[PDB]
C-alpha cells in the first residue's frame, strides 16, 4: 500500500 | 483558488501559453540536443545480445526504475504547471495517477529516432529488439508505433510542453471531485495549445493528434503486461518495483 505522490505533492 | 478556473483573456492566455512552456522547460528531464547528439551512439550487436539474454525479471525492475525516474519530472511539471496545485488533494492525484503515464509516453518521442526507429536507454539507442527478454513486444511495439507516429508531426518543444499540459489536464478522468474546475483549467489550456499553434501556422497537427482511446490502450495494456509478470515474480515487484511505480500501477 506505497504513498508516494502525497509525499512529493506536499514536499516544497 | 486560480485565475485560470474562470474566463482567461486573450493576454491572459498569452501568459499561459510561456508559464506551461517555462514549466517544462524546468522538469523536461532531458534537454532535446542532448537527445538528438547521441542519436549516433547505437547499441551493438553484441550489446543487443547481452540486453536479449539478461532475464525477464532483471528487466522489468530495470524499465520501472527507469520510467519512475521520468514519471517523477512528470509530478513536477504538473506542480508547476498553473492551477494544477489550487486543486484539491484528492484531484491532483486523480490526475496524475491517470495522466503520468501518458505523458512520460508522449514526451519519449523526443528520444525515438524515426529514421532507424531506434528509443535511448541507458546511454544508447537500441531497437524493439533490445527489450526481447521482457517478453511483452505487443506493449513494446506498440509504444515504438506511437512514438513512430508522434515523430511524425516534429513536434516543437513548445508543441510538447502545450500538449502534455492538457494530457494531465483532462476533466473527464474518473474520480475528480472538482470537475468544473478542472473543466475550466482544461479549457483555457486548450485555448492556450491551439493560441500558439495559429500563431506558429501549425494548426494542421491538429487533425493529426493521436485519438485519447490511444494513450489509453497503451496505459491499459502497461498495466496488464506489468500484472502478467506480477504473477511469475510476485517477490521482485514486492522487493525490488519502485513504491511510486506500485502506487500508480498495481494499486500499491
Ligand atoms: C521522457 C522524458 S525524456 O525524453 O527526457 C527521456 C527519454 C528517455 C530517457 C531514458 C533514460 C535512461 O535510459 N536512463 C537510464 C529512459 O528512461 N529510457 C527509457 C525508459 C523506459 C523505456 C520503456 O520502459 C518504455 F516502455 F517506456 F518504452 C521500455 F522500452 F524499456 F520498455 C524506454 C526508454 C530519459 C529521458
Ligand atoms: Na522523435
Amino acid at each position: 500500500k506505497h504513498k508516494i505522490l502525497h509525499r512529493l505533492l506536499q514536499d516544497s | 483558488e486560480n485565475l485560470y478556473f474562470q474566463g482567461a483573456s486573450l493576454t491572459e492566455i498569452e501568459h499561459l501559453v510561456q508559464s506551461v512552456c517555462k514549466s517544462y522547460r524546468e522538469t523536461c528531464q532531458l534537454r532535446l540536443e542532448d537527445l538528438l547528439r547521441q542519436r549516433s551512439n547505437i547499441f551493438s550487436r553484441e550489446e543487443v545480445t547481452g540486453y536479449q539474454r539478461k532475464s525477464m525479471w532483471e528487466m522489468w525492475e530495470r524499465c520501472a526504475h527507469h520510467l519512475t525516474e521520468a514519471i517523477q519530472y512528470v509530478v513536477e511539471f504538473a506542480k508547476r504547471l498553473s492551477g494544477f496545485m489550487e486543486l484539491c488533494q484528492n484531484d491532483q492525484i486523480v490526475l496524475l495517477k491517470a495522466g503520468a503515464m501518458e505523458v512520460v509516453l508522449v514526451r519519449m518521442c523526443r528520444a525515438y529516432n524515426a529514421d532507424n526507429r531506434t528509443v535511448f536507454f541507458e546511454g544508447k539507442y537500441g531497437g524493439m529488439e533490445l527489450f526481447r527478454a521482457l517478453g511483452c513486444s505487443e506493449l513494446i511495439s506498440s509504444i515504438f508505433d506511437f512514438s513512430h507516429s508522434l515523430s511524425a508531426l516534429h513536434f516543437s518543444e513548445d508543441e510538447i510542453a502545450l500538449y502534455t499540459a492538457l494530457v494531465l489536464i483532462n476533466a473527464h478522468r474518473p474520480g475528480l471531485q472538482e470537475k468544473r474546475k478542472v473543466e475550466q483549467l482544461q479549457y483555457n489550456l486548450e485555448l492556450a495549445f491551439h493560441h500558439h499553434l495559429c500563431k506558429t501556422h501549425r494548426q494542421s497537427i491538429l487533425a493529426k493528434l493521436p485519438p485519447k482511446g490511444k494513450l489509453r490502450s497503451l496505459c491499459s495494456q502497461h498495466v496488464e503486461r506489468l500484472q502478467i509478470f506480477q504473477h511469475l515474480h510476485p517477490i521482485v515487484v514486492q522487493a525490488a518495483f519502485p513504491p511510486l511505480y506500485k502506487e500508480l500501477f498495481s494499486g500499491g
